[PDB]
DNA sequence: GCACGTGCTAGCACGTGC
DNA sequence: TGCGAAATTCCATGACA
DNA sequence: ATTGTCATGGAATTTCGCA
DNA sequence: GCACGTGCTAGCACGTGC
DNA sequence: TGCGAAATTCCATGACA
DNA sequence: ATTGTCATGGAATTTCGCA
């Protein structure tokens, strides 16, 4: 009853409107409002009340306000409700987000063949010839692809395959996901010896390896079609699949990967002859004209309710593998650096620096 | 008539025996006739078995119109005959005791024979490990007659391993 | 060389344009076209050629046409390409669809409490007190919900729970998914004795039980928040969760489920008193005014590339649980009856009648 | 003053002992004072233990302002005292040897006592199974004084089990 | 040696057939 | 230049994780 | 410390054969 | 008794810490 | 009727499967 | 023979206190 005494005396207090009659009854200070008569508790009591009505079900803004509304009234009640919701640790770490991620970037295509290799593992598959996994290697510019059968997705097996591959040429960058065979020390020491730079996707985000992941689909599709009504023995089909895909038209490019790598068809079925009367040199100059004039898509329009990150903003990381009835979000953290409008470095909950995709972040509410 | 191109004709032949490097004794030399580009696959025999095995690996990448080779056993067998016809490969043979390729291939084949024998001096016991280094070397070695490297004629680009 | 003889003589054949010179060379009949010179094979040879170029990689319309284009030309080549694609069994059963499902129906809300019960099981959960599952029962109109802890999701345990529930009232319809405890003979014989009608969702389609499935979320959320930083012993929290949710505002309704069931708040915290001076009869008449004037949403606008089903159309069912490298779609079947623009009865691959949601169907292409 | 309502006051009392039906001997009668609505929970004892157990089930549905009951042991213990205060329930007791409820409850309580004893004639050994049928019966039985059923006064709707 | 972090697909339960 | 048919391009969807 | 992709088939538009 | 159909969540592999 | 602040409603997103 | 839902918090609009 601090300033509540003043209002009872008829004095004016900024916020509470004057066309309403405020009184005293049963010890408590009330007000006569359209809905009915409501209690006006002192400011000291107000924090406690909002917490008692939230903790009923951990309700959000509107559901909380309606509870308190049944008994009480005061100015800007919601100001005090969101005040508690911003601090109640359990709600912030269990609640889902209602904000979309900003729209995808489409990175420029690598310019020349052998600039960027994208790699990734497939499986475990039905055992064929004692082989279980397939290491898949896609060249960025062409889309050309090599397939290797391994008995495990180890660094050891990944070494031996790239060794046979690299005899043809050596790439500038190799891009992988943070899979354990690809982040080993032994594998980095292998990249160092050959002068190749290693590049890693942000964790729990396969989109980033989308080039090789997309090629895995084409590989499973054709494998499947060729094993219909027959035991699933894939081993001896890998070289057939490698060849068919390498020579198959991307309809929006008008070219096959074989064509973007060599500029001329080999002795495969239905071969393009169109550049028949040209010397090699007139072909090779044409290939460079095509290679710089390929189709490339533009980033899509944002969602009407997306968010995009900023230095010093409060964000929370998606818990990688939460157990049942456990929260899906980590405690809040601060954005240190914004690498692009979809990639970010945070000071995590360890607290180390971590590089994450915004698809595993959410803006902290309030 | 029409200009020579890659994948038009590959030349192939066996080198060995050699010192027991990691359990192998021979090498299968493959050289594209217009590019001089070169693949090397080690084997434990100059047999038809080892030829198809290696060449399956190669022809799952690209496929030649023609193969040329001496009348060594492995190429003249009827097993290798039926392999070349399955895939649409026309076969060509030199005449006995008078080897014939071209200017470009005769020289390349020579170097391979020389660079190979050189590591058979410097690191003479374990050669199996050193092949990929050799192939890179041979495919980035500049040609006197034309003004580009096999790597350059094949991919229409520079290399990341200049030599 | 049937009608190809005529064209060589200069006669006109409907389809092939006359401003081009067609000749004979190396035994085959060619044509001189802008792109270059192309072979025109006899109609007898044409089916074989389109199949040879498809079987390279099982390519679709455009990728196939471009192969054949390198060597051949004839009128309406694509007519012959889609002809093969409509019949090639492997492509039809492995390929993905590019057509969206028609837009959802929002069924009218049940009118009075106890018209429709929606049920469903939760778990297995972390063992608490030797209890593993939770049977969840939601009343359509109110949203009111009862929770029961069971040691398994059996008919036996489902019997015993609904028996304690039904003492309060008996519902008209009980709606479940086709889960094995709910489709047992023993359970149907239980429904029969009490005069309740049983109703079943279409299989592999949880949306249909969306009312109870949505309530499972609210149940896990609050359970989670209340077990933060503490061992996950839920058993003794079930009655607390049942109560809090039953009395929590749906913001777009302005009411709690307790309120839509009884019309007045009991002795729970922050109780609504607003109808204090009314007799019971003035309350109960008000409750019916509210119950008929609740919010209800309208079906969303279709996708620009959706499909909606028709009797006698060719469709294919999504294989429920395909093994690896096996096709994801069943052989084509015919639509017998269209129950609503999102529900359909087919003569399947057994061939029995089956009732499916259009979300597990795709229009057969071609 | 203000009109009587549901959840305003519940009346509770024990019936038994009875024949050993499925291992139980008693029944806890709960009756809302304005609706006459009725819950019946069987027990194996007229103890404080069995009362809280049952009533926890009931008060996880709705919660009364007041409980009324005789001065039987179970209700006057200080254990049941602390249970009623945790949940905000005010307690009320009749005076010893002079039972008091209302017109409406005295009669309802009577029927329950009569319908119960009747199945104790017709199906006199196994009564545990028959309770839910009785509760439905009692909650759909029409009241003379008011012109609706307890089910009707509680949910503002008809029943699907008319009696 | 065993838990952790990152990458993947298996497997259990229930009620009903043969 | 203008018309109808044919060829060629547009682009939402869905699977790879 | 980094970033989605592209085969696919009905729809929508462009071109083309002819006069 | 064991495979099937419908409903659910577990679990294995690899390379590196302590 | 008209103004700025406050209260109240609008509605995309995401999890339940 | 059947069919998505609704809590949530910034944005967008409506109402309200005052003169
Ligand atoms: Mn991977
Ligand atoms: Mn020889
Ligand atoms: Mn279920
Ligand atoms: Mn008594
Ligand atoms: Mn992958
Ligand atoms: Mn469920
Ligand atoms: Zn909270
Ligand atoms: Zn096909």
């Amino acid at each position: 009853d601090a300033e509540l005494d003043q209002l009872l005396q008829g004095h004016y207090i900024k916020g509470y409107p004057k066309q309403y009659t405020y009184f005293l009854e049963d010890g408590k200070v009330k007000v006569s409002r359209p809905e009915g008569v409501k209690i006006i508790p002192p400011q000291s009591d107000r924090q406690k009340i909002v917490l008692q009505a939230h903790n009923l079900a951990h309700t959000g803004r509107e559901a909380t306000l309606l509870k308190i509304a049944n008994l009480y009234w005061w100015p800007n009640m919601r100001k005090d409700v969101v005040k508690q919701l911003g601090r109640c640790q359990q709600c912030l770490i269990t609640n889902a987000s209602n904000k979309a991620s900003g729209p995808i970037l489409r990175p420029d295509r690598p310019q020349k063949p052998f600039d960027k290799f994208f790699i990734d593992y497939i499986g475990p598959l039905p055992p064929s010839q004692g082989y279980l996994y397939v290491l898949v290697v896609v060249d960025g510019m062409t889309g050309f692809t090599w397939l290797y059968p391994t008995k495990a997705p180890s660094t050891s097996a990944t070494v031996k395959s790239l060794n046979v591959l690299t005899s043809i040429a050596i790439p500038k960058v190799i891009h992988s996901d943070q899979g354990a065979a690809f982040t080993s020390s032994t594998f980095a020491e292998w990249a160092k010896e050959r002068g190749i730079h290693l590049e890693f996707s942000t964790p729990y985000h396969p989109q980033s390896s989308g080039k090789v992941e997309r090629k895995n689909s084409d590989i499973k599709r054709l494998l499947t079609k060729l094993l219909v009504g027959r035991p699933t023995k894939w081993y001896d089909l890998l070289p057939v699949v490698q060849l068919a895909l390498n020579n198959t038209y991307s309809p929006v490019l008008k070219y096959t990967p074989h064509q973007l790598l060599f500029g001329i068809d080999s002795n495969t079925p239905f071969a393009n002859q169109d550049t028949l009367d040209l010397t090699r040199e007139e072909e090779l100059s044409l290939l460079q004209e095509i290679r710089t004039s390929l189709y490339h898509p533009s980033t899509p329009p944002a969602s009407s309710r997306s968010w995009s990150p900023v230095v010093g903003q409060l964000v929370q990381e998606r818990v990688a593998r939460p157990a049942s009835l456990r929260p899906r979000w980590h405690k809040p953290s601060t954005v240190l650096k914004v690498l692009n409008p979809r990639t970010v470095v945070i000071l995590d909950h360890l607290g180390n620096n971590r590089t994450v995709s915004i698809d595993n972040l959410k803006p902290t509410s309030h | 008539d029409r200009p020579q191109k890659p994948f038009d004709k590959f030349f192939i032949d066996y080198i060995g025996p050699l010192p027991p490097s990691q359990g192998y004794l021979y090498v299968l030399v493959v050289v594209d006739g217009m590019t001089g580009f070169t693949w090397l696959y080690p084997t434990k025999a100059p047999s038809t078995s080892a030829t198809v095995k290696s060449l399956n690996v190669l022809t799952s990448i690209a496929i030649p119109k023609v193969i040329h080779s001496d009348q060594g056993a492995a190429f003249t067998s009827s097993t290798f005959a039926e392999w070349a016809k399955e895939r649409g490969i026309h076969l060509e043979f030199s005449t006995p005791y008078h080897p014939q390729s071209s200017g470009k291939v005769e020289r390349k084949n020579s170097d391979i024979k020389r660079l190979l024998t050189k590591l058979l001096v410097g690191r003479p016991t374990k050669w199996y490990d050193l092949l990929p280094v050799v192939q890179l070397a041979l495919n980035n070695t500049y040609s006197p007659v034309l003004k580009y490297t096999p790597h350059q004629l094949l991919f229409g680009i520079d290399s990341n391993t200049p030599f």
